[PDB]
RNA sequence: GCGAUAACGAACGAGACCUUAACCUACUAAAUAGUGCUGCUAGCAUUUGCUGGUAUAGUCACUUCUUAGAGGGACUAUCGAUUUCAAGUCGAUGGAAGUUUGAGGCAAUAACAGGUCUGUGAUGCCCUUAGACGUUCUGGGCCGCACGCGCGCUACACUGACGGAGCCAGCGAGUAUAAGCCUUGGCCGAGAGGUCUGGGAAAUCUUGUGAAACUCCGUCGUGCUGGGGAUAGAGCAUUGUAAUUGUUGCUCUUCAACGAGGAAUUCCUAGUAAGCGCAAGUCAUCAGCUUGCGUUGAUUACGUCCCUGCCCUUUGUACACACCG
């Protein structure tokens, strides 16, 4: 049940130590359900990173 | 045992029975003069 | 197809490479593909290579490392633990000999196998720590493909390195067991147990 | 960062306010121009002025620059 | 005299003095064949400018190289560039530039080091450490 | 090539009150004997035509009796004085190589002599400290 | 084709020239070869007692062919390695001069070497003749 | 050998001449203020771009101090200090 | 100290090596040690014989490691 | 005719270059065949002295330099001609040696 | 930092 | 720096600058650098070639690789993007170099009870100055160990040990009537070392410092094993007037803990980290240390204020010898 989403914009850095980022993804299939999510790794625009689970939004990390 | 060379062969080394001290550090107002002879307002007026 | 006669005679086997560039002139990169949609960009398999020793400037810019050949990113990953720093040739001696071991086992392409050992062991979500100044706190997020490429390899080599610690088994034969097993998702091998626990705790932290 | 300093920035605009018609959008021409226009004791300094004088020159084409 | 060009490819300190004349397929290292260059695991590296364009370009040219300096691995890379530049230099002087540009594209697209020496060099050690940037471990 | 045998091996080997592992290569095996380094057993085997590709347990009685003859009579088999242990002894002035039981004996025998002559070295020997001038202010913590 | 010493791989040729040399037997062996160390920094004599002097001599003859009037002082630096100093870091240690000086003395009386002027030890007319011969009968296999 | 004494054309422009001359005026019983500005004006009189006199030590007091008298333009970092 | 590898070859093991190795895909120095319980010294000498007689096909030639397979 | 070698050494290149040029100037208009100048590798005199006269504080090092420039000029001329060239092309910084 | 004393 | 602006225009510091490193087939020349030719010479298949020796007259040619003086070259260059469309930033192509091009040197206003009177013929003052705290001389001591701490190394094994085969760097130093320099090359020595010549006051000679890691081929084969080299015993040399409380090495011999290390904490973003050796220093000998060089050569960032530290602004004060108040 793993779903893939391509990123289309990076918002900025987040997390207490700045090691995570807020990035705007767009799903590979069904280009809808725009969800802001966080990435532990470095992010360029247009990353095809997949999702273990989708039903969760993201916020700033303490 | 008058000469120190001959007596050396007998003295025991009693070192590994007694515990050396657990704490052994033995090497406060740096800003306060202890001279007690303060230079006057006039001396600076004459010195400078 | 003709044997090109040079005064300084060219060996027969290398004359085959006039058609295609191959790793050790034994492994072909045409039949090597990445079985993961997001990992194609960060796994460079398009340009054929002769030996996993290229010596490029891939750390100068932010994402220059995405173009590095996949084989070199493991032989670089081999030489760690101080004493092995700079022993890239030995690490290539580990990779090349292993690929000889890798082909006779499971009968698959050795450089296709290593790509499969990289896609399978990449954890997709990691529970990052969000401690509020000292306390123990964790938060689950995603993992980028670039990190998901690189984290698998470092796990792969570590499992190779400890398999040969105080062990009669050598590093190359440990690696061949490591690579083929972690390519198929073997829970027995390293880079699967260390991966699975990473995604395990991430579920209870989201 | 590649921020130019003020000593190169003020020396660049004093050239435009004096020799604008002789200035061009090409760095090479400005590189050679500033040699016979201003006595610049350092070769590295001379290239920095012309490289930002050209940028000032290459800006006036898109519209009026502020302060010059 | 005869058709000859002089070139050299450079590495860390290894500077590879390659001579290309008009003759047979003689490609030698210090007067010794390229079939026995060490380390043998990287014997493929010095072959790269040979098989990328094909060995037939070396029929009419003979190559003798002499390299002093650098390190053993640095020797492998320098000779590679020198003969690759020797091929291009010889084609430039005695053959049309249609070949020099054509063959260079095969060389350019495979590795930039096939033509241009890299600038990566060790930086001086500064006092206060065993290395260029490393410093003595500090004691509190 | 690999070979086969039965009964010619000897699990427990015995040379001069000293036990040698029979399954380990002989030129290494003799080092269990005091007075044998890896250096010493290299040569006493070579001139005895003990091929280095064998073990301790393969050598029959004959070979052992010859090597212990060379072992205890090294000067009689052109083993040099610089290759011996106890060269130019005090008591007789003949080159010697003290062995399994007799190495520590002349080791002790040298101790009380320096203790007899109240020399500084034997003075430091009685205490159990370093005697070659090395430093105990921070390291002699074992 | 003109076979030369520089045309044949060194590792297998040195085995072949020594293989010829041992069967030849005209090179005299010092009696201490089974007693002595190769260098001051070694810890074990060479494990091939029967061949190491011939393997050493065959290489030294081949090595000298490549270079010009190399003396015996140069030879020690060639074969020495890193001594295993116990706790101190490694230092380069010279080779044993008695073995090397004998070898150049030994190969000179068998016709492979001679004393060159202004120091060193040149390779002889026939030393090149035999070495390039043994090379010619090396690479057919 | 031959030794020749050449009269220094600009006395104020020479630090060695002015530093030595200040030493004598310092020993001559003059106050430091009168002495220091006698060479400060002398240097500015000769046309010097800048001048800095730092008279440091102890003076009629137990604690020691430092005192500086800068005049004119003064550059501090780089080659021109070695040059000017 | 749990190795207990045997380096002296008896009659019980020589024939079994002719019975064990032919039923292998790939062998190495440890493989002969890991499952046959023979030593590495006995492993390398056995490989240099198992190959010379034609039973073993050499995959790679090296000193620090050896890659072999069955010739059947 | 005489084979005469002239060696020029100094610390500052500019005065050494004037001496190097002026000798060639005296070797040019006078029809005298020459070989040089040969720019000898520079010699830097390096010592890493410690900044602290005492031994307190952080470890900083002074590494002072002496760049020495040497050239050799072979002159094929009588000794009377070459000797007068040096005095024409003298400089206090540059020492001049003449040898046949 | 000591006071010198003689015997002879 | 843009910008906002009761400010405007300036100066010091930073940046500029300089040393070093990269590119230059474009200059100037190179018998203390090399190459191609040219002699004369060699071995092999004889193919006219492949390798070399020699050549301070072959009275060869050249600077391309090596040296260094004169210069040139990059100034974020041009393009796609975001930005107050500004300062800038981010991605490309060119380029030798697009992280301030790389790394360093000099480096502001005042100041610290930071360190040194143990470098001074730099010092004021107290002490002492002929039985001297001055000197000189012999012998000792800084090394001395019941203990805790740190700067390092040796390693804890097979990505390895030995044993052969191969065999590349760079920075540097080196003398006379001495008080003995670098020392080759030859001759003796298992080794260390010993003898006889000769070069070099120096790109020549020492020294291509043929350094080690490394590559290969063999034994070893998980054992505290042949990983490791403590502690100790015997002889031979070296240096010094003098080596005992081993100067040091060498030969043999003894064959230790250590099987990867807790709470903690350090250095570091590219030829950098980390493995690996080499030289200069103190030095008559003594380098596990610093100073510099060269070989191999990475992993991950290219962000933040979470920790710590500092800086600025706001704020508070009964402090100004300034919270050590």
């Amino acid at each position: 049940p793993v779903t893939l989403a391509k990123v289309i914009k990076v918002l900025g850095r987040t997390g207490s130590r700045g090691g995570v980022t807020q990035v705007r993804v767009e799903f590979l299939e069904d280009a809808s359900r725009t969800i802001v999510r966080n990435v532990k790794g470095p992010v360029r625009e247009n990353d095809i990173l997949c999702l273990m689970e989708s039903e969760r939004e993201a916020r700033r990390l303490r | 045992k008058s000469p120190t060379g001959n007596e050396a062969a007998l003295k025991n080394k009693n070192f590994n029975k007694d515990v050396a001290p657990p704490q052994s550090t033995a090497t406060p107002f740096d800003r306060h003069s202890r001279t007690g002879k303060t230079d006057s307002k006039k001396k600076l007026q004459q010195g400078w | 197809l003709q044997v090109v006669e040079l005064a300084t005679t060219i060996p027969l086997d290398v004359q085959e490479a006039q058609r295609e560039v191959k790793l050790f002139n034994k492994w072909s990169f045409e039949d090597v593909e990445v079985k993961d949609v997001s990992l194609v960009d960060y796994i460079q398999i398009r340009n054929p290579v002769f030996v996993s020793h290229t010596a490029g400037k891939y750390a100068s810019k932010r994402f220059r490392k995405a173009q590095c050949p996949i084989v070199e990113r493991l032989t670089n990953s081999l030489m760690m633990n101080g004493r092995n720093n700079g022993k890239k040739l030995k690490a290539v001696r580990i990779v090349k000999h292993a690929l000889e071991i890798i082909h006779v086992l499971t009968e698959q392409n050795p450089i296709q196998v290593v790509v499969d050992a990289i896609v399978n062991s990449g954890a997709r979500e990691d529970s990052t720590r969000i401690g509020s100044s000292g306390t123990v706190r964790r938060q689950a997020v995603d993992v980028s493909p670039l990190r998901r490429v690189n984290q698998a390899i470092a796990l792969l080599t570590i499992g190779a390195r400890e398999a040969s610690f105080r062990n009669i088994k050598t590093i190359a034969e440990c690696l061949a067991e490591e690579l083929i097993n972690a390519a198929k998702g073997s829970s027995t091998s390293y880079a699967i147990k260390k991966k699975d626990e990473l995604e395990r705790v991430a579920k209870s932290n989201r | 960062g590649r921020v130019r300093t003020k000593t190169v920035k003020r020396a660049s605009k004093v050239l435009i306010e004096r020799f604008y018609p002789k200035l061009t959008l090409d760095f090479e021409t400005n590189k050679r121009l500033t040699s016979e226009i201003a006595v610049i004791q350092s070769k590295r300094l001379r290239n920095k002025i012309a490289g930002y004088t050209t940028h000032l020159m290459k800006r006036i084409q898109k519209g009026p620059v502020r302060g010059i | 005299s005869t058709q000859s060009v002089q070139t050299f490819g450079k590495k860390k300190t290894a500077t590879a003095v390659a001579h290309v004349k008009a003759g047979k397929g003689l490609i030698k290292i210090n007067g010794s064949p390229i079939t026995l260059v060490q380390p043998e695991i990287l014997r493929f590296k010095v072959y790269e400018p040979l098989t990328l364009v094909g060995l037939d370009k070396f029929q009419g040219i003979d190559i003798r190289v002499k390299v002093t300096g650098g390190g053993h691995v640095s020797q492998v890379y320098a000779i590679r560039q020198a003969i690759a530049k020797g091929l291009v230099a010889y084609h430039q002087k005695y053959v049309d530039e249609a070949s020099k540009n054509e063959l260079k594209k095969i060389f350019a697209s495979y590795d930039k080091t096939l033509l241009v020496a890299d600038s990566r060099r060790m930086e001086p050690k500064k006092f206060g450490g065993r290395g260029a940037r490393a410093r003595f471990q500090k004691s509190y | 090539l690999v070979v086969q045998e039965q009964g010619s091996f000897q699990h427990i080997l015995r040379l001069l009150n000293t036990n040698i592992d029979g399954r380990i290569k002989i030129m290494y095996a003799l080092t269990k004997i005091r007075g044998v380094g890896r250096r010493y057993a290299n040569l006493v085997c070579k001139k005895a035509d003990v091929e280095l590709t064998k073990r301790a347990g393969e050598l029959t009685q004959e070979e052992l009796e010859r090597i212990v003859t060379i072992m205890q009579n090294p000067t009689n088999y052109k083993i040099p004085a610089w290759f011996l242990n106890r060269q130019k002894d005090q008591v007789d002035g003949k080159d010697y190589h003290v062995l399994a039981n007799n190495l520590e004996s002349k080791l002790r025998d040298d101790l009380e002599r320096l203790k007899k002559i109240r020399s500084h070295r034997g003075i430091r020997h009685f205490w159990g400290l370093k005697v070659r001038g090395q430093h105990t202010k921070t390291t002699s913590r074992g | 084709p003109g076979v030369s010493v520089r045309d044949v791989p060194a590792q297998d040729f040195i085995n072949a020239y020594a293989q010829f040399l041992q069967r030849q037997g005209k090179l005299e062996v010092p009696g201490y070869v089974d007693i002595v160390k190769t260098s001051a920094g070694n810890d074990l004599p060479p494990q091939e007692a029967e061949t190491w002097f011939y393997k050493r001599a065959a290489s030294i003859a081949r090595h000298i062919y490549l270079r010009k009037q190399v003396g015996v002082g140069a030879l020690n630096k060639l074969y020495g390695g890193a001594k295993n100093r116990g706790f101190r870091p490694h230092k380069h240690v010279d080779a044993s001069g008695s073995i090397n000086r004998k070898c150049v003395q030994a190969l000179q009386k068998i016709g492979v070497l001679e004393i060159s002027p202004k120091g060193g030890r040149r390779i002889s007319e026939n030393g090149q003749r035999d070495l390039d011969r043994i090379a010619a009968q090396t690479l057919e296999e | 050998i031959a030794i020749y004494a050449e009269r220094v054309e600009e006395r104020g422009l020479s630090a060695a001449v002015q530093a030595e001359a200040l030493k004598a005026k310092l020993l001559s019983g003059l106050p430091i203020r009168r002495a220091a500005y006698g060479v400060l004006r002398f240097a500015m009189g000769a046309g010097a771009k800048g001048v800095e006199v730092v008279i440091s030590g102890k003076l009629r007091a137990a604690r020691a101090k430092s005192q500086k008298y800068a005049d004119g333009f003064m550059i501090h970092s780089g080659q021109p200090t070695r040059d000017f | 100290d749990k190795a207990q590898h045997i380096v002296i070859l008896d009659q019980e093991k020589y024939d079994r090596i002719l019975k064990d190795v032919p039923t292998y895909k790939y062998v190495s120095v440890s493989v002969l040690v890991d499952r046959l319980k023979i030593g590495g010294s006995l492993a390398r000498v056995a490989l240099r014989q198992l190959e010379e007689d034609g039973i073993i096909t050499p995959v790679l030639k090296h000193s620090k490691q050896a890659i072999y397979t069955r010739a059947q | 005719i005489h084979k005469i070698r002239i060696t020029l050494t100094s610390t500052k290149v500019k005065q050494l270059e004037n001496v190097s040029a002026n000798i060639i100037r005296n070797a040019a208009q006078y029809n005298i065949v020459k070989k040089g100048p040969v720019r000898m590798p520079t010699k830097v005199l390096k010592i890493t002295t410690r900044k602290t006269p005492n031994g307190e504080g952080s470890k900083t090092w002074d590494a002072y330099e002496m760049r020495i420039h040497k050239r050799v000029i072979d002159l094929q001329a009588p000794a009377s001609t070459v000797k007068r060239i040096t005095q024409i092309t003298i400089e206090p910084g540059v020492d001049v040696e003449v040898t046949i | 930092r000591k006071k010198k004393v003689y015997t002879t």
